[PDB]
């Protein structure tokens, strides 16, 4: 009779944990099945900068009438 | 009856006069084409901490 309510509980504390610490696993287990979903099939379209490669920068073409018409 | 050009002749860039259309829509410029869009969003911290194996924080 004195030994639990000097040490420890049941179920008031042992459950309820464990409905506690299994809900760090569902936002835990299926995030981690939207980067396969998300990094490994981007794949072809490139839209969410993680396949972004530079290609050129536009700012350095010039406009100026250079001195042949046709070129 | 006329002018000695002496040092104002092939200089001084003019304008002329408005006779034809002016060539808009040029040579060819098929397209742009269409980018591909951002995002803005709200930075927001990790969702739980780094997610990687256990690493809870």
């Amino acid at each position: 009779r004195w030994i639990a309510r000097t040490f420890f509980d049941g179920p008031e504390k042992n459950y309820e944990r464990t409905m506690a610490i299994l809900q760090i696993e569902a936002e835990k287990a299926e995030l981690r099945l939207k980067e396969l979903e998300v990094r490994r099939l981007m794949r072809a379209r490139g839209d969410g900068p993680w396949f972004h490669y530079p290609t050129i920068d536009k700012e350095l073409i010039d406009h100026s009438p250079k001195a042949t018409p046709d070129n | 009856g006329w002018v000695r050009p002496d040092l104002g002749d092939l200089s001084k860039v003019t304008k002329v006069k408005t006779d034809r259309p002016l060539p808009e829509n040029p040579y060819h410029s098929r397209a742009r084409p269409e980018p591909n869009p951002e995002v803005e969003g709200d930075l927001k911290p990790a969702r739980h901490g780094s997610r990687l194996f256990f690493w809870t924080m």
